[PDB]
Formats: structure tokens, C-alpha cells, sequence
């Protein structure tokens, strides 16, 4: 799995090639490849972490689990609309925000922005 | 149904002359709903009479999530006409700060607490910075009308601006729009005449100018309104006044933000700073 | 009947459950409104499941390599990590083949890794490595391999992927890495969504140049029909009787050259709409294969499918149709004849996975009996809106229930006949009520088509009108 | 040869001045040193630039499109022996309005102007929320010493006691510890003793009180340091004390969080707010 690590606080997108599946979660990742998106907390309610995902390959998009847990930090930054919502409860399909400490890695290309900010501007 | 925010810098009495407003519109037959977004639980002590109202985020976290959340567990009344609830904040240094403002709003929406017999809803939040949840009133257009706390030191009028420049880049979203200006009074020279000058170069009026009195603390010890404790209090008539003129304003303008240089030079003309 | 009964049962019921498992079950049980066409407003499904409440939900590797992949005939699939995964779903389904066991087929043999300590601490990507190469040594005539990662896999951090990639360059051979932890998703519905995303992204891609193939007007798709007891079968002639061809078969008797020949199909014929949509919107997306969905189960519901699926096409297969219709009508009206007068007025609570709930609805109808439960372990709101029309008013409605809750509907309701799995057939049936198995069908079947509808029908009165019901109690008590 | 220090506490409190007059005895001592002002109010380099305020990296950002093109020395001016910069805050109701503190410190350490040619380095922050950006030093450990500067108020305190509750929430991950508060005047009959009291608490000490001073303002209508204005007053003998013990400041403690109740019952203790009862609750 290839990751795109974009910012306004990088002079240049970081490529790096990830593993898919593994337990740490993108926020493994970040932390081993130098990009620092700022964490705040160690049980998922902070959302200082909140990132935005793009799957540039979007055939090969792959269904994943949306926990209640990031359900409702996303609904506390309030990055979560009804429509994605509803898509993600149904076709369990990924939103395009994410929590970079609840993300896990799938085996595609995908874009990560952030703003080095804590999520809710 | 209209929905207010008080705005301003820490300190300047915007819990307890918001909670005191609340007192006085209770009492004329009018429904008011009180929430705070001060990341401190202050802003509902006078009216329910409570140590500290449990907040809602508090009590989320404790029942695991905000879906297990009950209206009734939050929506206190410690008044028979007012309502009560505190949105609260995190721990410092844990995400953004706002973020409880944004769950405590959303979740109101979400069991409607806002129906059928509500005439004012009425938002006290920190205004020494607007961004997140603090912006937010502004941002989704829920607060139509926005009053802002000043009192005579500079960082108050700054604080002002910069919820002068918050509005005016957010007037073309909705209708939130400056109701006018209420400052406070500390025992300083030449206050009530320079409030009312910024007002004049923002484009809006002066509300009212309320003093520093003795009564004030004496309720603090109390815990209950100073309408509740001294009506015939001269603080009590000037608070009913406060009221009838928020009730009674019409105007509603888009501000006009200030440079630090213009404020800077009212600053030295009135000589406040040297 | 009797609503007001039934919330106030539902009621009663959810008092025993603590104040978070009562609020959070209280949104997943509902009585039925056949006007309400979207259910969200009145049942809330795909959920996590409440801890510690004798759930009846699989995971996700149940739904993928027990479901899905599993079928496949020609391929062999790698349970990697520890040993009882494999061991459990060792042919526990009745997924019905033809072809040679170990030499050509390898549906009812386990492959497993045999993960231990030193496998989980230091890895397992060189044991898979060389697990594949002697899958390539001992078994020469497969077509392919697929590898199914199991709870430890994802939690270690073993990298299937780029094995799978590397061993296939070098063998010229299909290997399809498959992530379906069981911790993944909270039913087998990420496991069905994970294998439909392998399948795509291997399978699909692997052949897009051919064209060696010679296709006609009449090219249809089986999709979702796993032949539990040859229903994929009687499907199948049931739809060749009617002049169509039958190119690939998902995956009952499903064989990895027909899953590449499927793009060149004018027609989806998707049964299983839960377990296989996404790759039939896949199909419409990428290839523009229109797909629908068809039920043969009851000879109503047949007879609606095939007019349906003869309106798409030339008024030939529309006569073919009708020729068969007017062919196999005297044996279910016989069927019909002979059992509906033993089978009439009972009622019936159903309990299954995904779709069988309302697919089976016109074959107990057909009969006399009535619906007055149903229910879901893992079917998301789109299925519960397709079937709240399908039942009547002031029914039960119902989704990942529990042992308490299932047994309180049961003692209340008080039915005379229930479909649901093994892991209730014996609780229920030492209550004294009549169960059958609506998952492997009771060793028995198939049920699609009129041939299945015969032994529906056989089945069920032999179920329900049996001798040893009468003798649950004893004479002296 | 970096000591990386913060300067925290609420808004108005006069931390701002503190901060130029103690670089300024600093200048005194020759230290090299550096002030970032992380504020919003962009105005933590007015007494030492004589200017009416440093162009803040963001307007130099907008000017120019991107911050990748700005050069250094337009970002840093050197006045009175001492380098300054600003950060600012976007323009308020957007973003996050410590989003200029992520993009000055980081563009400072991408332009070198960290390297180790200076004695000292300051950041005056703003303190009344912690926040990220406004906690991006304490996060990243790019202030080894915070110091508090704390009045006798009611919000003095509780900003201080924020602060000092997320020190000790990164006191694990890295060396940022806090040196000790500073007390501002505000004429308070009660006030010295009083942050006395909660530095005894915190587990920590007073680094100096600082006396309410007119001659402030002399100073400040020239936009310069009490320091220059007048050495031999008695203003400038306090803030060189200060620096003095700021150099020698060896207590470096992780501090102790301290329950609301308890700082109710500290404000009640030194009579600022009068004595509570249960039974007087209701009239
Ligand atoms: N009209 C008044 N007369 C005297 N004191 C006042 C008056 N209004 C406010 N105050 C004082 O201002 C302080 C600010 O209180 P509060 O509103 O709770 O904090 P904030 O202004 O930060 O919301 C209170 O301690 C109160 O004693
Ligand atoms: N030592 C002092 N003695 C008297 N007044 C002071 C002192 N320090 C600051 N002030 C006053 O406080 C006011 C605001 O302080 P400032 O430094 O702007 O606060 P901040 O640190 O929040 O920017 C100034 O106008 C100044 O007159
Ligand atoms: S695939 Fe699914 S549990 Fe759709 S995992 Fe399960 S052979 Fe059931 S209700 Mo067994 S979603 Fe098929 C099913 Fe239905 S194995 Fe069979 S009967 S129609
Ligand atoms: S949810 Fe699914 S079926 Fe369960 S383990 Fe996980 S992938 Fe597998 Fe197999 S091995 Fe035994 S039974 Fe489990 S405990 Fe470890
Ligand atoms: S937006 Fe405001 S409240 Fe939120 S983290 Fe940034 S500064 Fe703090
Ligand atoms: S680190 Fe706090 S939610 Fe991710
Ligand atoms: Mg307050
Ligand atoms: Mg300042």
C-alpha cells in the first residue's frame, strides 16, 4: 500500500509504501516516516487527528468497519454529513474524513491531507 | 424563538450579567433557554442553584457516548420558566477546545429541545478567541443576534474587533447580525461615553452601561440572581432595563471592523493608556 | 395480530436487559408496517453486537472463506494462522460440486497453515512463502490459490499481500490474498464485502485481453447462488429449459474460468443481492452488464422471475418461458393439492442470515402458512426495506436477537413451526415446537424451483405433522 | 548553548512587557537572545523595534503567495542586539488562531533561525485556552522552561493551573518542565502571598513579583523597554533581578494539579471572596 503524505507544513508530499492490515494504524505509519500530524490522545476522543482521505484508484476501494467510536468523534468535529453517514451504515463504504489513529491501512494507493491542526479547525 | 450569544473577553462579567438578563426576561411571562460554552461550568450557577452543573460532554464520556445521553439528564430547570445546560470543555491540551459546543448543539437539535415554548435562547461564549466551537454560532448561522461584553480595558475592545471581523466574514452565510453593545463598569474614569464612541465608529448602538455594585457579590455568596435576592435592588432595575431594551432593539447591522491604529488613538484621546 | 400485544411483549421483554443494552436493543426490534418503504425510521440494523448476549453472528472470515470463496472448486484456499478457524468451516456447508476430492477439487479439505508461538513472534510471510510452493508441488492441477488471513494475521502484521504478488510472478499462478479477520466488520457482511473486493481486484483483472471466446445474445450470469443442496442446479435448467445460457455459476459448483468468462455476459441474474451486489455494481459500472434480481423460491415467485426474465430479451425466450411454465404447472398444482389442506392456517417465525427471510416468504404462503416473525442477523436497511412489504401487518420484525429475547417471542407468540439455524434447532426443540433448519436445509433439499419446491413442501409436513410433537409430556403429569 | 523558554498565563495580563523588558536586561548581560511572539495580538515586539508592529509571517506568507518564497531577514529584525519575529493569528473566525504558531516555528527551523547562535530563546504565548498551536510547544517539546505569568485574579489562576495541567499531560514524552510563575501587580493587598500559596501547591516557586509601575507607560509611549528608558529606576532593578534568577532558575518540576474546589477555597482563604455556607443558600 502506497501513501501520499500532503501538507501545508511539508515543503513536498512524502511517498512511503506501507503495509496493509497491520494492527498500528496510520498513525504508525506517520510516526515511523517522519510526518508528524498531531496526536493528542490514547483512547480515539481527542480527533486532534483528523485527516482527510482520498483513494485515488477508486475501483479498488475497500470496504472497511465504521466503529461507533469514530462515528461519534466525527459527528464532535462535526466532519461527518448525514449522506456519508447513511452511506457509510449501509454499503460500509469509507467517509472522506478520518481519524488518523483509528484508520487502518488497505492495500491501494491513497492521498492523506492534513493542516497540522487539531480536528474542528 | 430568536436566539442570542454573549461575545467577549474572560472576566468581564459575561456569565453574570447574561444569568441576571436571564432572571429578568423569567419573570414577564417569557421562556428562556440558557446554555454555556465557557470550557469552565460557571455560566448556569446563579439560576440552578447547583455546585456545578454536570456538563454535557461530562456525562457523555461517562456513559460511553452522546447516543446514550438523555435530554432530561442535562436539561435542567432549576427556574420554572429557564432551562439550563452547559456544553463544557476538555482537558487542556486534549484536540480542539470547541468541540463540546459542538456536540452539546447538535445533540439540542437532535431531541429538539427547541420547540413550542421557547421566546429567547440565549448563548454565553468565550470570546477571547473565535475559532472552532467558539466561531461556531457564527458559522451556522444558530445565533441571529450577537451582543458583545466590553468594559474600558483594551483587550476587551480588541476582542470586540475581532468578533466585528468574525461576523462581517460570515455575514453573507445567514443573518447573524450585531444586536448592539453592553459594557460593564469598573471604577475607571470616562467608560460608558468610549463604549458608546466604538459603537458609533462600529455602526451599532450601545445597549446599556451597568455598573459595578455591591449587590453583585452578595448574590455570588447566595447563588441565586440578584432579582431573585434584592428586587428592589437599583442593580435589579437597571438588569429589567438591560432586558426591555434587548427585547425592544430592532436594528440589527453588519459591523465595520477597526484597525489597532484608530483604536489605539481613541485609547490615548481618552486617556486610558498614556 | 394484536399490535398493541406486541409492542407492549416487546416491552415486557426488554425490562430484564440493563439500561444500555435495553436502549441499544430497543432500536432493533419493530412490528411491521407493510406501508413504511423506508425502514430507518422504524428498524435500525447493521450494529456491533452487545457483549456477553449469546449473539448468533459469525465473523468475517465465516462470511468470506465459509461463504464465498469457499465454494470454488478449483482452487485451493489457505486458512493462514492458527487451527481451528479451518477446522470449524471444514465442510459445514453444503455447497454442492462435481468433480474429484484432492485431485481436482478441493471444496472438503482443510489447508491451514498451522500457525504456533514462534509463528506469531517472529512472522509468517516465509512459512506462507513455503507453504505455497508445496501447495504447488503436491497439487499440480489446481487453477489457483487464495489465501484467507484470520484474526492473528491482521494483528501481527504479516505482509500477504506482497508474498502473494511475488510467488505468483514466479509460479504464473492466481493468488488472491484475502483479508478477512474475524475482528473485521461485525458480521459476515465485511467478510461478504472483503472476498466481493479480492474477487475485483484479482480475479477480474487477471483476463481482460481475451476475446478468444465466442459469445451470444443470450449470455446470462448466475450471481449469488452458493447450490446448498443443488438449488444452483435446478436454477440452472430451470433457466437453460427457458433458452438462455448459463456462463458462470457464483459459486456453488463455481469454477475460476467461468468467474473470469463472467464480463462477457449480457445478463446478471443476481440471487443473493446482500452477499454479492457489490460486484454486480461493479460489473454495470465497469463492463455495463445490467443485473437484477430474481427469486425462485415457491412457484409464485418463480413463475414472477422468469416473466420478468424474459422481458428482457426477443419474444422467443418470452414463448420458451411460457412453454415452460405451461410444462411444470401440473406438478406444483399437484404438490399443491396433496399438502396445502395439511398445511393450512399454521404460522411461522423465520430466522436466518441474510435474504432468506424474505425469500422464502410466497413458498410458505403458497402453502397456507402465514409469517407472523422474521428477522436478520446481519442484513443492513436496503434489505429490510425490500422486505417489510413482503409481510403483513402487526408482525415481528427483528435483527441480531438474542437467546433470552428469541426464546420470550417464542413462548409468547407461540408458533407452529420455526426456520433457523443449528445453534437454535435444539433449544427450541425441546420446548415441544417443531424446528427446521433453514440454513443447510436439513441435509436435505434442493428448494429452488418446482423440483425444490417438492421437497419444501415434503419436508415441511414431514416436520410439522409428526407423531412424537404429541408426546412431550408425560401421561402421569 | 539554547535555553528554550514560554512565557503562558491569560490575556491582559501583562505578560507581553514582562517579556521585552526581561530580553532587554538580558541584552544588558550581552546574551543572544530571541523572542517569538506567539499571539494573535502581534504585538510582543513593539518595545523593542520602536515600531508601531513587526509584519507577522502570515502577511508575508499572503504578500507572496506561499511561506516557502520568504526570505529571513524579512520575517527578523534586529533591534537592540536582539533578533525579533511574530506570528499573529489568521484572520479570526477561520481555521484554528494558532494555525500561525505551526506555520512560524516550523518555518523558522526550516530557515535555521533555531541554529544555536543565540544565549536564549523566548515564546510569548497566550495561555487563557490551551489549544493546538497554542500547545504545539509544549506537545513538541520546543520549550524545555514555561514560566507563568500570574496575577491575583480569579482567571490568573485557573489559566495557570490549565497550563500546568497540560505540562504535566506531555510530562512524559519530553523535558518540558516548568521553571515557575511571575506575579504581576494588580494592586492587591493579598496577591503576592496568594500566588505564594499556589506555587507551594503547584510544587514549585515564585521567580519575582512584579510591582504595578507608571513609568510603564513612559516607556511605552516611546515603544521601548523600561530597561532603556530609565536603568536607574527601580522598575529596571526588578526586571534585572528577574533576570538574574531567570539565568539561575535550577527547579525545573513536573507541577501538581490542583482540584477547582481547592481554588475556591485559596480565593476564599485570602479573603478576596467572602465566606460560603450551606444554610445562607436560599433567599
Ligand atoms: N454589575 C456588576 N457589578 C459588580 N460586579 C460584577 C458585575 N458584573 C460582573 N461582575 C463581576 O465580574 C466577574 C465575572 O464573572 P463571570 O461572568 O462569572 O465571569 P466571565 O465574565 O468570565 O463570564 C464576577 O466575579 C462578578 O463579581
Ligand atoms: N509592570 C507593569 N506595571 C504597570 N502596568 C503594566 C505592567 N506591565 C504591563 N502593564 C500594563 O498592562 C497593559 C496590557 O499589558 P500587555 O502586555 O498588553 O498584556 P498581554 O501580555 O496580554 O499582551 C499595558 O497597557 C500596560 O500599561
Ligand atoms: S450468502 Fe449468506 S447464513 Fe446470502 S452468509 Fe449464510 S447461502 Fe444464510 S441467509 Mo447460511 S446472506 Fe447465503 C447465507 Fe444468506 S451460509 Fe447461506 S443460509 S443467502
Ligand atoms: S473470529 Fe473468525 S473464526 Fe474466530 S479466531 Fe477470529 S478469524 Fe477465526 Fe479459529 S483460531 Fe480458535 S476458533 Fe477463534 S480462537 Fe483463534
Ligand atoms: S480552533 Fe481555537 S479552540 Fe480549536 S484548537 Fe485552534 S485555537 Fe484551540
Ligand atoms: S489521537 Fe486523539 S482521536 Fe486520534
Ligand atoms: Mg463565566
Ligand atoms: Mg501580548
Amino acid at each position: 500500500a502506497t501513501i501520499y503524505f500532503s501538507s501545508p507544513l511539508m515543503p513536498h508530499n512524502k511517498k512511503v509504501q506501507a503495509v496493509a492490515g497491520k494492527r498500528s494504524t496510520l498513525l504508525g505509519v506517520a510516526q515511523e516516516n517522519g510526518v508528524k500530524i498531531p496526536f493528542e490522545c490514547q483512547d480515539g476522543n481527542c480527533g486532534s487527528c483528523l485527516v482527510k482521505i482520498t483513494h485515488l484508484d477508486g475501483e479498488r476501494i475497500k470496504g472497511m468497519l465504521l466503529t461507533d467510536k469514530e462515528r461519534n468523534v466525527l459527528k464532535s468535529v462535526g466532519k461527518l454529513p448525514k449522506s456519508e453517514e447513511e452511506r457509510a451504515a449501509v454499503r460500509d463504504l469509507p467517509p472522506t474524513y478520518r481519524l488518523a489513529c483509528q484508520t487502518i491501512v488497505t492495500d491501494e494507493d491513497l492521498l492523506v491531507e492534513f493542516t497540522g491542526e487539531p480536528g474542528g479547525a | 424563538m430568536r436566539q442570542c450569544a454573549i461575545y467577549g473577553k474572560g472576566g468581564i462579567g459575561k456569565s453574570t450579567t447574561t444569568q441576571n438578563l436571564v432572571a429578568a426576561l423569567a419573570e414577564m411571562g417569557k421562556k428562556v433557554m440558557i446554555v454555556g460554552c465557557d470550557p469552565k461550568a460557571d455560566s448556569t450557577r446563579l439560576i440552578l442553584h447547583s455546585k456545578a452543573q454536570n456538563t454535557i460532554m461530562e456525562m457523555a464520556a461517562e456513559a460511553g457516548t452522546v447516543e446514550d445521553l438523555e435530554l432530561e439528564d442535562v436539561l435542567k430547570a432549576g427556574y420554572g420558566g429557564v432551562k439550563c445546560v452547559e456544553s463544557g470543555g476538555p482537558e487542556p491540551g486534549v484536540g480542539c477546545a470547541g468541540r463540546g459546543v459542538i456536540t452539546a448543539i447538535n445533540f439540542l437539535e437532535e431531541e429538539g429541545a427547541y420547540e413550542d415554548d421557547l421566546d429567547f435562547v440565549f448563548y454565553d461564549v468565550l470570546g477571547d478567541v473565535v475559532c472552532g466551537g467558539f466561531a461556531m454560532p457564527i458559522r451556522e448561522n444558530k445565533a441571529q443576534e450577537i451582543y458583545i461584553v466590553c468594559s474600558g480595558e483594551m483587550m476587551a475592545m480588541y476582542a470586540a474587533n475581532n468578533i466585528s471581523k468574525g461576523i462581517v466574514k460570515y455575514a453573507n452565510s445567514g443573518s447573524v447580525r450585531l444586536g448592539g453593545l453592553i459594557c460593564n463598569s469598573r471604577n475607571t474614569d470616562r467608560e460608558d461615553e468610549l463604549i458608546i464612541a466604538l459603537a458609533n465608529k462600529l455602526g451599532t448602538q450601545m445597549i446599556h452601561f451597568v455598573p459595578r455594585d455591591n449587590v453583585v457579590q452578595r448574590a455570588e455568596i447566595r447563588r441565586m440572581t440578584v432579582i431573585e435576592y434584592d428586587p428592589k435592588a437599583k442593580q435589579a432595575d437597571e438588569y429589567r432595563a438591560l432586558a426591555r431594551k434587548v427585547v425592544d432593539n430592532k436594528l440589527l447591522v453588519i459591523p465595520n471592523p477597526i484597525t489597532m491604529d484608530e483604536l489605539e488613538e481613541l485609547l490615548m484621546e481618552f486617556g486610558i493608556m498614556e | 395480530m394484536s399490535r398493541e400485544e406486541v409492542e407492549s411483549l416487546i416491552q415486557e421483554v426488554l425490562e430484564v436487559y440493563p439500561e444500555k443494552a435495553r436502549k441499544d436493543r430497543n432500536k432493533h426490534l419493530a412490528v411491521n408496517d407493510p406501508a413504511v418503504t423506508q425502514s430507518k425510521k422504524c428498524i435500525i440494523s447493521n450494529k456491533k453486537s452487545q457483549p456477553g448476549l449469546m449473539t448468533i453472528r459469525g465473523c468475517a472470515y465465516a462470511g468470506s472463506k465459509g461463504v464465498v470463496w469457499g465454494p470454488i472448486k478449483d482452487m485451493i484456499h489457505i486458512s493462514h494462522g492458527p487451527v481451528g478457524c479451518g477446522q470449524y468451516s471444514r465442510a459445514g456447508r453444503r455447497n454442492y460440486y462435481i468433480g474429484t476430492t484432492g485431485v481436482n477439487a478441493f471444496v472438503t479439505m482443510n489447508f491451514t497453515s498451522d500457525f504456533q508461538e514462534k509463528d506469531i513472534v517472529f512472522g509468517g510471510d516465509k512459512k506462507l512463502a513455503k507453504l505455497i510452493d508445496e501447495v504447488e508441488t503436491l497439487f499440480p492441477l489446481n487453477k489457483g490459490i487464495s489465501v484467507q488471513s484470520e484474526c492473528p494475521i491482521g494483528l501481527i502484521g504479516d505482509d500477504i499481500e506482497s508474498v502473494s504478488k511475488v510467488k505468483g510472478a514466479e509460479l504464473s499462478k492466481t493468488i488472491v490474498p484475502v483479508r478477512c479477520e474475524g475482528f473485521r466488520g461485525v458480521s459476515q457482511s465485511l467478510g461478504h464485502h472483503i472476498a466481493n473486493d479480492a474477487v475485483r481486484d484479482w480475479v477480474l483483472g487477471k483476463r481482460d485481453e481475451d476475446t478468444t471466446f465466442a459469445s451470444t445474445p443470450y449470455d446470462v450470469a448466475i450471481i449469488g447462488d452458493y447450490n446448498i443442496g443443488g438449488d444452483a442446479w435446478s436454477s440452472r435448467i430451470l433457466l437453460e429449459e427457458m433458452g438462455l445460457r448459463c456462463v458462470a455459476q457464483w459459486s456453488g459448483d463455481g469454477s475460476i474460468s467461468e468467474i473470469e468468462l463472467t464480463p462477457k455476459v449480457k445478463l446478471n441474474l443476481v440471487h443473493c443481492y446482500r452477499s454479492m451486489n457489490y460486484i454486480s455494481r461493479h460489473m454495470e459500472e465497469k463492463y455495463g452488464i445490467p443485473w437484477m434480481e430474481y427469486n425462485f423460491f415457491g412457484p409464485t415467485k418463480t413463475i414472477e422471475s422468469l416473466r420478468a426474465i424474459a422481458a428482457k430479451f426477443d419474444e422467443s425466450i418470452q414463448k420458451k418461458c411460457e412453454e415452460v411454465i405451461a410444462k411444470y404447472k401440473p406438478e406444483w398444482e399437484a404438490v399443491v393439492a396433496k399438502y396445502r389442506p395439511r398445511l393450512e392456517g399454521k404460522r411461522v417465525m423465520l430466522y436466518i442470515g441474510g435474504l432468506r427471510p424474505r425469500h422464502v416468504i410466497g413458498a410458505y404462503e403458497d402453502l397456507g402458512m402465514e409469517v407472523v416473525g422474521t428477522g436478520y442477523e446481519f442484513a443492513h436497511n436496503d434489505d429490510y426495506d425490500r422486505t417489510m412489504k413482503e409481510m403483513g401487518d402487526s408482525t415481528l420484525l427483528y435483527d441480531d436477537v438474542t437467546g433470552y429475547e428469541f426464546e420470550e417471542f417464542v413462548k409468547r407468540i407461540k408458533p407452529d413451526l420455526i426456520g433457523s439455524g443449528i445453534k437454535e434447532k435444539f433449544i427450541f426443540q425441546k420446548m415441544g415446537i417443531p424446528f427446521r433448519e433453514m440454513h443447510s436445509w436439513d441435509y436435505s433439499g434442493p428448494y429452488h424451483g418446482f423440483d425444490g419446491f417438492a421437497i419444501f413442501a415434503r419436508d415441511m409436513d414431514m416436520t410439522l405433522n409428526n407423531p412424537c410433537w404429541k408426546k412431550l409430556q408425560a401421561p402421569w403429569e
